[PDB]
């Protein structure tokens, strides 16, 4: 049994959440942000991950360089990331250097300089960045993936933006959504480690007091979606690997089947021909895949938002000629989550998750970003005990109901990336989303 | 003839042939396709469609 995480408010509504671990030495403080690229409309898509970069660029007070001495001198470091719909700030550092970095962390959202001669700087980075994710290939197959299931809506845009706007974002638009989205209501400052609760509440009220509040303080998680059954083929024959990637609309942090969901997508689980348990694996689909070779790896995924989500595949495969067969076993495992899945799946895949759930949260790093997470997306950090009895609560029964509205006969997004010559049209791989035998 | 004028013979023999040939015919439309699937369909442009199929 965890040690309880402590949550506490300030009179802005800046959230403060802690979890204490007397055996460990360093800790993790940072600001999880309920705000990310899907703020954005099209014409500023790029300002928030064009921020991050110049949150580093130097402040009111300290310069670049003194910012750069200052971490240094603390011994740890800085990390930050900007996704769709969260922003991460954070430091680790050790138990005593916690103060300094609370101290920067604070000045670089709050006080930064966001000056046209670093703004122009940066301008080249990015553009740069532009070309080197097309290296990433799993990257570049989930920003497909987001592009064409949530085709011309927020949630479709990527984060790094379109080149266009990297050459036009100005301080001004930088300023205005820093001062719209980063607001105290929207924000948890999260301590994990050899962090003192009531140490941190003095932290926060010493340098996150005069954060801005939203006009409308909706509670944190707050949003609609219509995702479209679509297709992008990124065929490129000198690549040696296909990878592919397959969803139907998910399910969002708050669903009544996010728990069955995520049964459901630990039925399917992971494989990866280099790992040596993979060939033993219990799920169906990993047998067929490694007896046959129709893969090097696959990873089931079920990613959330607050008010929709993508359930699916991702798949990588040197087998050029059977891409045809891997996608079909693939698409007649799911078929099986509506027709034949039993309490033996269930309850199987049930016991793998209740362990899983709390195995991810091994560093201080990672219990600070589930603190984080959750506060964000939900509102609150639920507790082991809470969400055992939500995992006991799913049946097979509920995963065929939810498989039977969500998976069977469904419009999937599809993104093909490398030689995908044998991968059919999508005719083919929707006709695979029922059994005529059923 | 199976003689020195259409007749009884001939109206036989051609009922036999006639219904035979239909299966000889089955045979070589066969054979043009298994003929043809070296190379596949060609289209209405005359240009190679190896590089945009369809099932
Ligand atoms: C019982 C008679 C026949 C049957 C059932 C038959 C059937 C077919 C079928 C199913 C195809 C492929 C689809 C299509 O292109 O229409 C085809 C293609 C072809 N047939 Fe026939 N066929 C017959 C007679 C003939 C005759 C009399 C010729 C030539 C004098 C011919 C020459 C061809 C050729 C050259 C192709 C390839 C056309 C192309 O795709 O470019 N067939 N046939």
């Amino acid at each position: 049994v965890s040690p309880k995480t402590r949550t506490s408010n300030l009179k802005n509504g800046l959230t403060i959440a802690s979890e204490s671990n007397p055996l460990v030495q360093t800790a993790t403080v940072g600001v999880w942000i309920d705000a990310g690229s899907r703020n954005e409309n099209a014409y500023n898509n790029g300002t928030a991950h064009f921020f991050e970069h110049l949150a580093f660029k130097g402040t009111d007070k300290r310069s670049q360089h003194q910012l750069e001495l200052d971490i240094e001198n603390m011994g740890g470091h800085l990390n930050a990331y900007t996704s769709r719909e969260s922003t991460v700030y954070y430091a680790k550092s050790f138990k005593d250097d916690v103060p300094k970095s609370v101290e920067i962390l604070a000045d670089i959202l709050q006080h930064s300089k966001l000056a046209e001669s670093a703004i122009d700087r940066e301008r080249e980075v990015i553009t740069r960045e532009l070309e080197e994710v097309n290296k990433q290939y799993e990257e570049v197959v989930f920003d497909h993936l987001h592009a064409t299931a949530f085709m011309n809506q927020p949630l479709g845009r990527t984060i790094l933006g379109p080149r266009e706007n990297i050459q036009t974002i100005t301080n001004t638009e930088l300023r205005k959504f820093i001062t719209e989205n980063y607001t105290a209501d929207r924000m948890v400052l999260v301590g994990a480690g050899a962090v003192d609760h009531d140490a941190l509440v003095e932290l926060a009220e010493k340098y996150f007091s005069h954060l801005p509040s939203s006009q409308s303080p909706v509670p944190l998680g707050t949003p609609i979606p219509n995702f479209v059954g679509s297709e992008v083929r990124l065929r490129d024959d000198t690549m040696p690997v296909a990878h592919i990637a397959i969803a139907v609309e998910g399910v969002s942090w708050t669903s009544e089947d996010y728990y069955t969901a995520l049964v459901a997508q630990a039925i399917i689980g992971n494989y990866d021909r280099a790992v040596g348990t993979s060939r033993h694996q219990g799920s169906r689909l990993s047998n067929i895949v490694s007896e046959n070779n129709l893969a090097n790896s696959f990873q089931s995924f079920s990613t959330s938002y607050s008010d929709t989500g993508l359930w699916g595949i991702y798949l990588t495969s040197e087998n050029t000629t059977q891409i045809d067969d891997l996608v079909h076993f693939t698409l007649k495992e799911w078929n099986r989550l509506s027709t034949s899945v039993s309490n033996l799946q269930v309850e199987r895949a049930k016991s793998q998750l209740k362990a899983g759930l709390l195995l991810s949260l091994d560093g201080t790093t990672y219990v600070a970003e589930d603190i984080g997470r959750q506060l964000t997306t939900l509102g609150r950090r639920v507790t082991p005990a809470e969400v055992e009895a939500k995992l006991e609560a799913v049946t097979e029964h509920d995963v065929r109901a939810w498989a039977q509205k969500t998976l069977y006969d469904k419009d999937i997004a599809l993104v093909g990336l490398g030689p995908i010559e044998g991968l059919y049209d999508y005719n083919r791989i929707r006709n695979d989303m029922s059994m005529m035998r059923w | 003839w199976g003689g020195f004028s259409v007749g009884n013979p001939t109206l036989q023999r051609f009922f036999a042939l006639h219904y035979l040939m239909p299966f000889v015919l089955a045979v070589f439309a066969l054979l043009h396709l298994i003929a043809l699937h070296t190379a596949g369909s060609s289209n209405p442009l005359g240009i190679t469609s190896n590089v945009d199929k369809l099932s």
